[PDB]
RNA sequence: AAGGU
């Protein structure tokens, strides 16, 4: 009785797409019956189909478990370092799904909204791994409401075709070295004044 | 001002950390274009339809 | 046109 109840962005909302409002990508895409509101101002950007997991390649089950971990760390390092040039990066999420709307999706949330707009203006004219980079603003705010809950513990029975984010987490050593390196880069660009 | 003091206390704290702008990326795949596309920009390649997304 | 409130 303290506040009115709403259904906006929920699965019960029959005009707004709940999956696009939370996860930033719907299985129907532009043919969906519900609205996909593309934000003009946002902190999170989306690079669809950027991470090509070698496991889903013809010659990509020849690598061992240790080699696969170092290859993903080289990708996560290559992403966080390049995205850091557009401002402060708060979180970097890489999707390990197989659905055409979430396969290899890369979400990056900046601290400032202007940092995200300057990123999509530059990424849409660059390349990565012999492929043009697609960049757009994503309405994703909280990744906890978009990640698969049954995937954090054990594995999701739906497999790679899950409509929620199956985020592939990097090594804790790299994630810690990236946060410490970003604060050092920001602290160095502060003693100038 | 204490702002300058709060920076020097962090820089001396982060003495054995390399800043992100000086990370030596050994195998970075950025700006690598496919053979023949040296004169084709990223915008012209997406509109050509040779590099479509898995949705389309 | 669903599993997510
Ligand atoms: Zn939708
Ligand atoms: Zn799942």
């Amino acid at each position: 009785a303290s506040h009115l109840a709403s259904i906006y962005g929920t699965e019960q909302d029959k005009v707004n797409c709940s999956f696009y409002y939370k996860i930033g990508a719907c299985r129907h895409g532009e043919r969906c019956s519900r609205k996909h509101v593309k934000p003009n101002f946002s902190q999170t950007i989306l690079c669809p189909n950027m991470y090509k997991n070698p496991i889903h390649e013809p010659n990509g089950k020849k690598f061992t478990q240790r080699e696969l971990a170092e290859q993903f760390d080289a990708f996560y390092e290559d992403m966080f370092c390049e995205f850091s040039k557009y401002g402060e990066v708060e979180q970097l999420v890489v999707c390990d799904n197989v659905g055409d709307h979430l396969v290899g999706n890369v979400y990056v949330r900046f601290k400032y909204e202007e940092s995200a707009q300057n990123a999509i203006d530059d990424l849409n004219s660059r390349w990565y791994s012999q492929r043009p980079v697609y960049a757009e603003l994503s309405p994703v705010t909280d990744f906890r409401e978009a990640c698969c809950r049954q995937h954090e513990t054990s594995e999701c029975q739906r497999g790679g075709l899950c409509n929620f984010m199956h985020a592939k987490k990097p090594s804790p050593q790299l994630l810690r070295d990236l946060v410490l390196a970003q604060r050092k880069y920001l602290a160095l660009n502060a003693a100038e004044e | 001002e204490r702002s300058v003091r709060s920076i020097e206390q962090e820089l001396e704290q982060l003495r054995d950390v390399t800043p992100i702008n000086q990370w030596k990326r050994k195998r970075s795949l950025w700006d690598i274009k496919p053979p023949g596309y040296e004169l084709v920009t990223a915008d012209q390649a997406k509109m050509s339809g040779v590099f479509p997304l898995p949705g389309a």
